RNA sequence: GUGGGAGAGGGUGGUGGAAUUCCCGGAGUAGCGGUGAAAUGCGCAGAUACCGGGAGGAACGCCGAUGGCGAAGGCAGCCACCUGGUCCACCCGUGACGCUGAGGCGCGAAAGCGUGGGGAGCAAACCGGAUUAGAUACCCGGGUAGUCCACGCCCUAAACG
RNA sequence: CCGAGGGUAGGGCCCGUGACUGGGGCGAAGUCGUAACAAGGUAGCUGUACCGGAAGGUGCGGCUGGACAC
RNA sequence: CGCGGGGUGGAGCAGCCCGGUAGCUCGUCGGGCUCAUAACCCGAAGGUCGUCGGUUCAAAUCCGGCCCCCGCAACCA
RNA sequence: CGGGGGGAACCUGGGGAACUGAAACAUCUCAGUACCCAGAGGAGAGGAAAGAGAAAUCGACUCCCUGAGUAGCGGCGAGCG
RNA sequence: GUGGUUCGUGGAGCCAUGGGGGAAUCUGGGCGGACCACCGCCUAAGGCUAAGUACUCCGGGUGACCGAUAGCGCACCAGUA
RNA sequence: CGAGCUAGCCCUGGCCAGGGUGAAGCUGGGGUGAGACCCAGUGGAGGCCCGAACCGGUGGGGGAUGCAAACCCCUCGGAUG
RNA sequence: CGAAUGCCGGCAUGAGUAACGAUAAAGAGGGUGAGAAUCCCUCUCGCCGUAAGCCCAAGGGUUCCUACGCAAUGGUCGUCAGCGUAGGGUUAGGCGGGACCUAAGGUGAAGCCGAAAGGCGUAGCCGAAGGGCAGCCGGUUAAUAUUCCGGCCCUUCCCGCAGGUGCGAUGGGGGGACGCUCUAGGCUAGGGGGACCGGAGCCAUGGACGAGCCCGGCCAGAAGCGCAGGGUGGGAGGUAGGCAAAUCCGCCUCCCAACAAGCUCUGCGUGGUGGGGAAGCCCGUACGGGUGACAACCCCCCGAAGCCAGGGAGCCAAGAAAAGCCUCUAAGCACAACCUGCGGGAACCCGUACCGCAAACCGACACAGGUGGGCGGGUGCAAGAGCACUCAGGCGCGCGGGAGAACCCUCGCCAAGGAACUCUGCAAGUUGGCCCCGUAACUUCGGGAGAAGGGGUGCUCCCUGGGGUGAUGAGCCCCGGGGAGCCGCAGUGAACAGGCUCUGGCGACUGUUUACCAAAAACACAGCUCUCUGCGAACUCGUAAGAGGAGGUAUAGGGAGCGACGCUUGCCCGGUGCCGGAAGGUCAAGGGGAGGGGUGCAAGCCCCGAACCGAAGCCCCGGUGAACGGCGGCCGUAACUAUAACGGUCCUAAGGUAGCGAAAUUCCUUGUCGGGUAAGUUCCGACCUGCACGAAAAGCGUAACGACCGGAGCGCUGUCUCGGCGAGGGACCCGGUGAAAUUGAACUGGCCGUGAAGAUGCGGCCUACCCGUGGCAGGACGAAAAGACCCCGUGGAGCUUUACUGCAGC
RNA sequence: UCGAUGUCGGCUCGUCGCAUCCUGGGGCUGAAGAAGGUCCCAAGGGUUGGGCUGUUCGCCCAUUAAAGCGGCACGCGAGCU
């Protein structure tokens, strides 16, 4: 869990690297890879619309199975787990015996010897894949369709998960990893247990550089801007903020609330305290 | 020191190119009024 | 050695019910809380009291003792797994192989600390109400850390027989 | 060659001393309060933690060297 | 020099804006409870309102001059 | 069979500013101007009354003169008409 | 809700129409400046239509038009160097 | 009309003499009840060190109708990120 | 027209003045020619040599070669040239690109959107310094050559013959196909040496006829073979996956090899063959040609960063695609077709000169600037692409000759002193490489560290150790050890190499920045907190479609603040913001029609219109501080005095806690005291009277780090006392060429006055022959810029907000 | 004087005034002497080095015969900082 470093350098002082000891191997597997936009944060028009990206490792996309009901019954096996370096989770190869291969985000516990299945025959176990509606209560699950049929949204980085915290007609209520409350349909595929990868949140950087190779460019405060360029720009030497803190755009950026008030997705929603 | 001009034979008529001043309207009225100018060279010229 | 026994001894994983709290539904009205007496608080925006549903955390009533276990600190709903000490009966083996123990090593209540979780009740600090000459207290209404878990520290004590 | 010492340089220990600062001891009749000794008028003491002009207070846990009515 | 606010029983504050009437807490004094003290209880006393003009019938109150007090300001140079 | 693209200016349509004026300025003005776009053509537009508007009146449309800087419009202001 | 007209919300009709409602076929319907009556005018929700009009790349004619710093930017190998 | 300067990003290539320090891990030995750990060798990490190329532009002098509309000299910062 | 810093043009002044563009450097002889410092040839001298040499890409576009020229261009000259005229010159199946592939992006049948113009968009298409692809060595021209020629190799297409096979694709599968750092074995490139091989010739000036000196001792090459490496299992059964179908691939099972065994591919070697082939001498060359020669053509060593190459290990940030190629089958055809071998034929377009770190490209210039890839030899110094010298090759920078003043620049040295200089050691000095000894506080245990401070350093002889290569040997090459001696002032003998310590502030650190007056204490930064966001996410761009976010999913994403780490981060929710609140108040359009009005004879048509139902917003109720923010006043009091733990009272939403404090903050201020100094407005340590610190516009600390800013010491010095001398490049003189801002005109003195108040120009007096050269800056309110400061203008622009008004957005 | 009269301080170079800091010459003295005080004449010359601060001033150290005050665009930036 979490390889430290002397410090023989400032900096390798504080830096901490993920334990890969979990990964079977390296090379990925070339016929479920594609390739990157990447976007360096800017949309069709040329224009960023997402500040301060750019620069970042190269990466191959590994294609990941996020519906598991497509190949309902037919078991697979564990072949490997391996980096996917465009999520906070590790990847499982799973042979299928169809002899057809994909791959799974791994949750936490999934051993490379076993056996998975999905579809409502399956038991309950680690790795296995159902609709919610055949989920035993109180099982934690990870991978979940918010809409049956539409794939995997909820759940899927590093150490997330989902409680199953009872059922009302074709629905079901789940705790979220927000802690949010709402109802899934019954007919949702999930994936029963956790994550994992979890001590993924332990990491420390360590210098600023790290955060390049992640894609992240720095990040420039609007107290160090001028009044052009952000509500927060200007004045002599620094400065509060002068009035209710904003984003460059000008919104209030502490406490006001984003959501849309009258979305239908709101019949769904009892909580996030 | 660099200086401005950089000269490289296809960023010019990509960039000032005569099928660039014809795909943009904006551009064909450039034509428009060389022509009407009776500009020898509509468009530059290069190797 | 062998055959037996008692036990909250320890570590792990589960699990049950009672209660408090919060939310939903129902029903129902003008007060409920609280004290020495009050006030702050809460309540017609529907409180308290009552019934039903749900979530979650902590602690395990009766048995329970003037009891048992551990070297000490300590250990208490129930279940399983792993595991320590210990006593008894037979007189079967080894043959003084013992006793203590500067240093060393380990364990060490509470509180406190670090990184994570968890957070129902309680509650330093803090606010308010009252008392008072004052009241940075004692009583009352609130209430954060903490109390719980994991890993890691701290290593103190009326650690008392 | 070695060599009394001399010189240059960098350490260690010890003594004296120093604006000021920490507490402590002591000092016939100073100021503020009452913490404790009698259920000391909130039993006390206690390790620890936070607070507070001050003694001390409160939390958690511990010790008894505390306990004829309702 | 500037602008704004103030000066009232021993202390600290009201009242002045809107003229007539000076109030609150503390302190002080007389008495009480107590062995005594304080606490506490019952009574009292104590003032021309910075000053000097003016206005009015009447001025703490309105107007002005002076005197103090507090605050703000003194930039480009 | 046809379209496409071009054409000084002129024409119709779709869209459409500001300086400026108002001795500041927002309504207003400049101005449906400048400009951009689409279409025409040698012209284009318009055109044969569900019109005028006070006479029992005129009689399609376009252009000129006049009506007239009138009727009016107008932070009843500048000014527009 | 707006645009057009002289009409800037005005007593604001007329003409046009983005939105909602939504008829009738001569005893029907539009208009004459809110509206009502009366008296008149006119027949919307299909289309075309010469000429009189605008312009000047081009050709001609003519100037109390210029005459090489003028007159077109160019009298000249100029939208060139 | 411009990103042939410059700023960021994207796709695809290339470049960084030489020397110094000596992380983890591995191996062996120690150690223990089993550990922790200790030492040695090995190893060869790093917005590590010195320093060319390359990228800079610290201080000073010179230049100032310049060699130059930002240059020259000396000095100096980074140089596997 | 006389004025507008007017406009266009012409010509003046400055002035024969500055300058003639790197201080790498020149001298002579000969030739040519009307004419020669400047053109050509030779000799001598100097400069570059990780270049200032050579190759390639851009860009440039005839500049290339040659003849004839010198008006102009050339910073002088020109007989020369990148200049004028003319002629010539660029040769490809294999090199580059195209009749190949795809990347970003671009474009785009389908489709989606937008008043119009247009925007987007799957496939497809386009797009390359990436993938794929078959030429090596030499000779030849004034000028092109992997292009022509010679020699030896190879590719595709078409056709045919033969042999083989279920042939067949844009479809399936495999492959292509990948990072960074470290790196093994074997090669090659390249290089050093040889007593061996080959070669004109040399014995100078004292010595040397020598195992002397000087020069050279290779290149390309099919198959075959050799060495070194890469790639890779084979068989069968089952099968439901690879959007049809496969015998292929995937998967399960069984069966042999376990190995590069083999098969295969590449590298190097060798190879039939072909080709080069020095010095020197001669002639004769802008250039090179005879001979040397029938040249030799060999050993050893050093050795890549290159090759074998899809090698190996380790690491985390996890490292293109499509085609070629292989295989699998489908239609379809099985006379076809395809595979293999051989043979014949066929094989297009474009580039190809020349410059290319620069006088030919970008900078108006033959401009000290800028410009990507490759090669870049030798010796010495620890290494090296560093430094010094030097090969090959290339240059002496397109004005010169003299002089030997001030002065300037760049440089060398200095008695004694040693920072006294000065805002400041600014600047310059010192130090300086390697090896060895040694090395503090403090620390996050890594560091601090090159701490500091020292010693060594050459050459000769003797002895001796280990390595790589060979054999285990010599030879060669590498790393060392010990002993005795020699010379000088000095041995990193030249050149390239830190001055150091103490101690504060600020920022944790490396980084980033105002191109061109600020590199910093600013920005960023890992990290901490708040907050929004359930996913068709929030947020951003866009009218929209669409996109980014993200092919992500709360351990994620967005916004904000704070800024490693340590210890911490108090009180106030009155106001403002945000968050919650199903009541209440108010509230627009709309609903409602009490009543009222216009006009009709009237049925009616039309206009007002009270109650009442009626959102968000605001009001109202709460909450909220790592949200905007804000965190008291007067008076008294202790048995010296002083002060005030204590009290009183007024006010507040609450009255600044810890810590720190004359501070990057302190006015008074050079506060007071202490320390450093002979002397300290700075600095360090204290106190607290904090004008006007204070806790995430964070508080207080912190090892390490810093071209940051302060203070002190040592060392050392031309910074200074205080200046002197010397060098070179200028300045001066002569020959060539020859600018500039400025300029009302000038016949342009001093004082005391006067004057619009600072007079060459007016008054008075004084002084004063005409004209220059080199010099200095006191004045011409000198030049330059229609003052940036200041005000004015109902001038403008950027910015702000609880200014007005409106718009997007919600 | 805004179609520009560059500002503190320092450095360099000075020059002048005298209301004289020193030296020279004087009068008075509450001048014994030596040493002072005070006023008068006198502008020839002279008038230190250093610590602090940007400072001018000023304070301080060590001396001195003395450590003079002013003017010259608070002299002097086409002279430097
Ligand atoms: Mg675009
Ligand atoms: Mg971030
Ligand atoms: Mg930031
Ligand atoms: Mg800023
Ligand atoms: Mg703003
Ligand atoms: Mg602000
Ligand atoms: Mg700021
Ligand atoms: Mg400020
Ligand atoms: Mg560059
Ligand atoms: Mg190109
Ligand atoms: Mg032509
Ligand atoms: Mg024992
Ligand atoms: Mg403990
Ligand atoms: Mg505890
Ligand atoms: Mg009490
Ligand atoms: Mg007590
Ligand atoms: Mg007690
Ligand atoms: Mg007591
Ligand atoms: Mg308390
Ligand atoms: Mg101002
Ligand atoms: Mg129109
Ligand atoms: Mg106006
Ligand atoms: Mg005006
Ligand atoms: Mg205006
Ligand atoms: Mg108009
Ligand atoms: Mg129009
Ligand atoms: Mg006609
Ligand atoms: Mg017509
Ligand atoms: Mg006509
Ligand atoms: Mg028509
Ligand atoms: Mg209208
Ligand atoms: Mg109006
Ligand atoms: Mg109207
Ligand atoms: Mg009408
Ligand atoms: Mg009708
Ligand atoms: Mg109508
Ligand atoms: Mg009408
Ligand atoms: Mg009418
Ligand atoms: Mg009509
Ligand atoms: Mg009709
Ligand atoms: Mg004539
Ligand atoms: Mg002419
Ligand atoms: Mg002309
Ligand atoms: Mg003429
Ligand atoms: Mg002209
Ligand atoms: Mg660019
Ligand atoms: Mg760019
Ligand atoms: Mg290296
Ligand atoms: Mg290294
Ligand atoms: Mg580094
Ligand atoms: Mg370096
Ligand atoms: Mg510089
Ligand atoms: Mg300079
Ligand atoms: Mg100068
Ligand atoms: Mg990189
Ligand atoms: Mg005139
Ligand atoms: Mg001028
Ligand atoms: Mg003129
Ligand atoms: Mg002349
Ligand atoms: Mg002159
Ligand atoms: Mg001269
Ligand atoms: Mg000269
Ligand atoms: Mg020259
Ligand atoms: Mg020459
Ligand atoms: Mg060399
Ligand atoms: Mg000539
Ligand atoms: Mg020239
Ligand atoms: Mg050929
Ligand atoms: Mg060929
Ligand atoms: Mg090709
Ligand atoms: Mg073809
Ligand atoms: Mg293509
Ligand atoms: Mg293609
Ligand atoms: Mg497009
Ligand atoms: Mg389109
Ligand atoms: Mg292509
Ligand atoms: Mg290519
Ligand atoms: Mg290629
Ligand atoms: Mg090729
Ligand atoms: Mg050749
Ligand atoms: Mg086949
Ligand atoms: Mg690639
Ligand atoms: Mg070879
Ligand atoms: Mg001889
Ligand atoms: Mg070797
Ligand atoms: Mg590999
Ligand atoms: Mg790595
Ligand atoms: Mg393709
Ligand atoms: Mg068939
Ligand atoms: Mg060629
Ligand atoms: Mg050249
Ligand atoms: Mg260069
Ligand atoms: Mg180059
Ligand atoms: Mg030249
Ligand atoms: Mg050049
Ligand atoms: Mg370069
Ligand atoms: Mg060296
Ligand atoms: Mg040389
Ligand atoms: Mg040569
Ligand atoms: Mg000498
Ligand atoms: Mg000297
Ligand atoms: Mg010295
Ligand atoms: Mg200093
Ligand atoms: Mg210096
Ligand atoms: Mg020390
Ligand atoms: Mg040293
Ligand atoms: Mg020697
Ligand atoms: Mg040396
Ligand atoms: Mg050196
Ligand atoms: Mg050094
Ligand atoms: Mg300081
Ligand atoms: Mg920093
Ligand atoms: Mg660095
Ligand atoms: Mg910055
Ligand atoms: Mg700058
Ligand atoms: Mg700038
Ligand atoms: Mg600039
Ligand atoms: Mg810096
Ligand atoms: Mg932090
Ligand atoms: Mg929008
Ligand atoms: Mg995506
Ligand atoms: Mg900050
Ligand atoms: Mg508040
Ligand atoms: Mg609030
Ligand atoms: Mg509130
Ligand atoms: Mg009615
Ligand atoms: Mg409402
Ligand atoms: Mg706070
Ligand atoms: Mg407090
Ligand atoms: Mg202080
Ligand atoms: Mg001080
Ligand atoms: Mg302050
Ligand atoms: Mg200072
Ligand atoms: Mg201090
Ligand atoms: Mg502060
Ligand atoms: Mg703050
Ligand atoms: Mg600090
Ligand atoms: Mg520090
Ligand atoms: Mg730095
Ligand atoms: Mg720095
Ligand atoms: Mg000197
Ligand atoms: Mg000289
Ligand atoms: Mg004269
Ligand atoms: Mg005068
Ligand atoms: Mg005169
Ligand atoms: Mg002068
Ligand atoms: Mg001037
Ligand atoms: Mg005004
Ligand atoms: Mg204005
Ligand atoms: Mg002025
Ligand atoms: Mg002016
Ligand atoms: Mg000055
Ligand atoms: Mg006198
Ligand atoms: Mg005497
Ligand atoms: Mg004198
Ligand atoms: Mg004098
Ligand atoms: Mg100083
Ligand atoms: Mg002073
Ligand atoms: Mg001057
Ligand atoms: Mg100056
Ligand atoms: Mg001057
Ligand atoms: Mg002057």
């Amino acid at each position: 869990a979490v390889k430290k470093f002397k410090p023989y350098t400032p900096s390798r002082r504080f830096m901490t690297v993920a334990d890969f000891s979990e990964i079977t191997k390296t090379e990925p597997e070339k016929s479920l890879v594609k390739p990157l936009k990447k976007t360096g944060g800017r949309n069709n028009q040329g224009r960023i619309t997402v500040r301060f990206r750019g620069g970042g490792h190269k990466r191959l996309y590994r294609i990941i199975d996020f519906k598991r009901w497509d190949k309902v019954g037919i078991p697979a096996k564990v072949a490997a787990i391996e980096y996917d370096p465009n999520r906070s989770a590790r990847i499982a190869l799973l042979h299928y015996v169809d002899g057809e291969k994909r791959y799974i985000i791994a949750p936490d516990g999934l051993q490379v010897g076993q056996q998975v299945v999905a579809g409502p025959d399956a038991p309950i176990q680690v790795g296995n894949a159902l609709p919610l509606r055949f989920i035993p209560v109180g099982t934690v699950v990870h991978a979940v369709e918010l809409e049956p049929k539409k794939g995997a949204k909820l759940a899927r980085a590093a150490g997330t998960s989902a409680q199953i915290q009872g059922r009302e007609g074709d629905y079901v209520i789940l705790r979220l990893p927000s802690g949010e409350l709402r109802k899934v349909h019954g007919e949702c595929y999930a994936t029963v247990g956790a994550v994992g990868n979890a001590d993924h949140k332990n990491i420390v950087l360590g210098k600023a550089g790290r955060s390049r190779w992640l894609g992240r460019r720095p990040h420039v405060r609007g107290a160090a801007m001028n009044p052009v360029d952000h509500p927060h720009g200007g004045g002599e030497g620094r400065a509060p903020r002068g009035r209710p803190p904003a984003s460059p755009w000008g919104w209030q950026t502490k406490g006001l609330k984003t959501r849309k008030r009258r979305k239908p997705s709101s019949r769904f929603i009892i909580a996030r305290r | 020191m660099k200086r401005t001009w950089q000269p490289n034979r296809r960023k010019r008529a990509k960039t000032h190119g005569f099928r660039a001043r014809m795909r943009t309207p904006g551009g064909r009225k450039v034509l428009k009024r060389r022509r009407q100018k009776g500009r020898w060279r509509l468009t530059p010229a290069v190797r």
